């Protein structure tokens, strides 16, 4: 047979489906998903001088409720608050608390 | 048909190749072979593979909480905050979906163009010693076996040494 | 362990542009996109072969 | 013509423990090596190609590394049916010689 | 999904030879190479032959050069091996396998069930 | 000029045609005619016409009112909702206008490319039997009238029958 | 060697030229020269330069202040307003970059295409009187010197007057 | 950075000749044209010669047509001027300059340090 030479690109037996402007489903050699959908079930806390309040409500650290007795003063760059923290041993509430609460959770010590 | 086909693109893509994206294969009395083009493949892989990083631009704006998870909020300001979050979330979802679908169009279009340019560069080299075969394939009208074949892949193909022979058979 | 953004159920330490874990985050978390998955191509169009026996 | 040796020719490990194997080459192969699995009275099975890449349907407990002339393959946790004959093969030069082989048994 | 099947084992004596056959389906038969492999009783594996580039190229192990001839028929998707001049040293199980490259075989990927070949006085 | 012209594209588009986008026009002693390439037209119409639906993505969200049309409210919070609404409205207006503007660019650019590919295929089919005419047409150097004409449009054109005749007249 | 070079694109761009973007230069026994294709240059410069204005769309909106610079603001609503401003700012910053990056790709790709179309035109004009030179240049096979050279740039090149001469030397 | 450095100044009697030279660096030598310019003591500048199109074209002022001859050598990035039949009027400073265009020189863009030429009895 007469000599021959020519060209082409690679192909694979089973491809993946991707979107595009001109077609809802298109066949390509391979692709990668851009959306992360799994995460560590831990609070990854190396380097930071983290403080964990445990049962202490952040509002209670300015007034000294018994659950917060062990740490009033301190310095940090990350403050952790937990579920159903006990704020008031004596029942009560504060006016415009949502403003004060955010201020504490933004201050560095 | 007893043996397998040899045709290239415009008909279908190569199935059994793992070395590199763009390549070509020959055929003659001595046998058959395959080979990949590295300078073109390296240029293509470098420009396409890095697209993932360019999407995540390091505008290092830092956000802070505005919604209390252990919430005791009002009902008006809560609704105002709720409305904007969904609107921006829809903007991001609509913006992101079109951006990715829009960029996929360029990758498919761009890669198809680089393939054609390589095909163009070979026709110029063969000049008048080869006739197009209409299946993304070329018909060489002079006898190369192994090393004259290697030259075409290597840009050292001096057509002037074979023109007197190749042109005597295209038109008898 | 090290991280730079957190949410209710843990951490989203990753190096991808978009995330679909929660719409609420603090720190430098990635943008939230309301879709299950969004594939990004890194190849070219596929055209498998056909069988010739004629 | 590459000639390879697998050391030890035979090994024994208790169930649930880590297992490690190695295969040596006479001249450089540069990642052009593969591994296989096969039980008696059966047909083989391809495990690793590229010396670092798992083939299709290869559980996560299989891994290895190696370059140049020496390779390592560790089975992280030997289950009840991981015992079988293993082989190392190179596809860098003709002929693509197999070698001595290796049998893994319960200790 | 992928399936390879073989046949042709049987007894033979010096001078005579078998003609093994192995059938393929589920994949494009013209887009991959094919190879034979054998295993002597309780001993190590050995390479025997392979076919490349759709059937225009072939190679053999040095132990059977000139004796064994391979071929391919891509219309029926069948693999052949015409043995000759047996010496009883080759008594072993045979396999047909599919690799993942076109011109060089590279590494074999999938295997079938095989068949038994034996010689006796 | 007594009769009308017969030139194709690269000069102007066909004025009289209603069947399909990409067509044909032959000419010889027997007469003149017209035709449409249905396989290419259907591929083009399907990819372009469905674009309208792809813009209205059904990421449904149940938005609810945050302003009373029989109105009241305040002057601070009222001015906060107003600011964001205009900003998002400008974002959508700016995003919408640019999105349609640049999608139109692809449609025009893509269509012009599909037309050229069809033009390339024919000159591959004719191999050495036709010269380019510089006005989007071809000059055929061997005698077809009606069925040899119909074959070129149908991919069943085996040039090997006519090469020995056409070549003898290109170069005399 | 001794003198400079004459090669065109596919190798490198012209280093010395101030008149126009797209042009060509010739060579023959008489001397050497330069020129510029004004009709194509004006089309290219007009379509590319005006892109700057098209970004600043006059969908005018009379925004007004919502933050007191001499501030005494509350703390809750202050955080609410702060959050949205950054989110929109990142949207605009993220949107602005990708828009400019996307547009730069079209300009580079579009301009490269316009150059090739002009290159295609000349090959059609020369028909069978010229052979490609593989470096973006053509080899003329007939003694065509100074007004000839002007005609090729002028679309008045009637190749029929030179075919009998050029064709006798391509193949001897 | 761009540097033009000349040499070759001297003294000559009627009928003699010098061969001025000028060396270029920092730019592609074939990308631009070159020109000679001279200035007589305390008088106006005068155009002398220029080379265009990589070396295939040249031009001269009417005051020296047929006497002087320019050239170029791309293998050394050197500019030449083979003068002949000099007279007292030639006494002046000389320069080599780089312009911005290829076929016609348009306007010069950079200059060197120059050199002195003189005539005597
Ligand atoms: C299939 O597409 C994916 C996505 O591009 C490719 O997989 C990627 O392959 C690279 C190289 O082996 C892996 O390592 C890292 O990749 C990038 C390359 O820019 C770089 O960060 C590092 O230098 C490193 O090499 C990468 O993790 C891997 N990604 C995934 C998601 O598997 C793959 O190569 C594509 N297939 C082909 C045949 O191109
Ligand atoms: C000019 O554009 C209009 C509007 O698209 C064309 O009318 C529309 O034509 C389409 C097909 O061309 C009709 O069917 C629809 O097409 C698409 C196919 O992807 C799809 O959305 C639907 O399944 C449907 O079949 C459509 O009904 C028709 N009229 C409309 C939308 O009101 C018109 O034909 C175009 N004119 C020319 C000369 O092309
Ligand atoms: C490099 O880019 C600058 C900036 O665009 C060019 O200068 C600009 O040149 C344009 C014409 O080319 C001047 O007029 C403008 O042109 C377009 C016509 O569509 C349009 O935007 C305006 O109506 C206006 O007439 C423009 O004033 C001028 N701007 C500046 C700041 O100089 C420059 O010529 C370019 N240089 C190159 C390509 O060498
Ligand atoms: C706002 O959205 C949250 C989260 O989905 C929901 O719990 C709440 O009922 C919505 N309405 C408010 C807070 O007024
Ligand atoms: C290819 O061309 C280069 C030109 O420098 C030459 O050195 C080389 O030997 C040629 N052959 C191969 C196989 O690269
Ligand atoms: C908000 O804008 C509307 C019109 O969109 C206007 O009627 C209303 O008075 C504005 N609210 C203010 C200025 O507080
Ligand atoms: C066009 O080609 C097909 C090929 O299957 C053939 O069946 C058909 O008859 C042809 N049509 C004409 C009009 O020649
Ligand atoms: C809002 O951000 C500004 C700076 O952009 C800051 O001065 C101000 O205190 C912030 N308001 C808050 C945190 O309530
Ligand atoms: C170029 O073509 C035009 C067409 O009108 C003609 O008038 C002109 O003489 C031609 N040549 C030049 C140098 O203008």
């Amino acid at each position: 047979g007469l000599d021959k030479i020519c060209l082409g690109h690679h192909a694979v037996a089973n491809g993946t489906i991707v979107k595009t402007l001109t077609n809802e489903q298109e066949e390509v050699t391979n692709a990668t998903e851009t959306v992360e959908s799994t995460g560590i079930n831990r609070l990854c806390m190396k380097g930071r001088k983290h403080k964990d309040l445990g049962n202490c409500h952040p509002i209670g650290m300015l007034i000294g409720t018994p659950a917060c007795d062990l740490h009033l003063t301190g310095m940090w760059d990350t403050l952790i608050e937990r579920e159903n923290a006990i704020a008031y041993c004596y029942p009560g509430a504060t006016v415009n608390v949502e403003a004060l609460r955010q201020k504490i959770m933004e201050s560095g010590g | 048909g007893l043996f397998g086909a040899i045709a290239g693109f415009l008909e279908n893509g190569w199935e059994g190749m793992v070395d590199g994206w763009y390549g070509f294969r020959h055929q003659n009395a001595q046998g058959t072979g395959q080979a990949a083009d590295y300078k073109s493949t390296q240029a293509a892989i470098d420009q396409i593979t890095g697209k993932l990083n360019r999407l995540v631009e390091k505008t290092n704006t830092e956000f802070e909480s505005i919604e209390s998870e252990f919430s005791e909020i009002e009902h008006q300001i809560g609704n105002v905050i709720n409305w904007t979050k969904d609107s921006i979330t829809d903007i991001w979802t609509y913006q992101a979906e079109l951006l990715v679908a829009m960029e996929n169009q360029h990758t498919i279009d761009m890669a198809d163009s680089e393939m054609l340019n390589l095909y163009e560069r070979v026709r110029k080299q063969l000049r008048q010693n080869a006739e197009e075969d209409g299946k993304g394939c070329f018909e060489i009208y002079h006898a190369c076996d192994d090393s004259c074949m290697e030259s075409i892949r290597n840009n050292t193909y001096d057509h002037s040494q074979y023109r007197e022979e190749a042109l005597l058979n295209r038109l008898n | 362990c090290e991280s730079k953004c957190f949410w209710r159920g843990g951490s989203i330490n990753t190096r991808l542009p978009f995330q679909n874990l929660s719409p609420r985050t603090v720190g430098q978390c990635p943008k939230y996109v309301n879709r299950r998955s969004l594939m990004l191509a890194t190849g070219m169009r596929n055209v498998p072969e056909l069988i010739q026996g004629r | 013509e590459v000639v390879m040796t697998q050391s030890p020719a035979t090994l024994s490990v208790s169930p649930g423990e880590r297992a490690t194997l190695s295969c040596r080459a006479s001249q450089s192969v540069s990642s052009k090596l593969a591994w296989y699995q096969q039980t008696p009275g059966q047909a083989p099975r391809l495990l690793i190609y590229g010396a670092s890449t798992r083939a299709t349907d290869i559980p996560a407990r299989f891994s290895g590394s190696g370059s140049g002339t020496e390779f390592t393959l560790t089975i992280s946790g030997l289950q009840s049916e991981d015992f079988a004959v293993y082989y190392c093969q190179q596809y860098n030069n003709w002929p693509r010689t197999f070698g001595q082989g290796t049998k893994l048994e319960i200790k | 999904e992928v399936q390879l099947l073989e046949s042709g084992g049987g007894l033979v004596q010096p001078g005579g030879s078998l003609r093994l056959s192995c059938v393929a389906s589920g994949f494009t038969f013209s887009a991959y190479a094919m190879s034979w492999v054998r295993q002597a009783p309780g001993k190590g594996l050995e390479w025997v032959s392979s076919v490349s580039g759709g059937g225009y190229n072939t190679n053999y192990a040095d132990s059977v050069r000139g004796r064994f001839t391979a071929s391919i028929d891509n219309s029926k998707r069948t693999l052949y091996l015409q043995m000759n001049s047996l010496r009883a040293e080759d008594t072993a199980v045979y396999y047909c396998a599919k690799d993942r490259n076109w011109d060089p075989p590279y590494y074999f990927d999938s295997w079938g069930q095989g068949t038994l070949v034996t010689v006796s006085s």
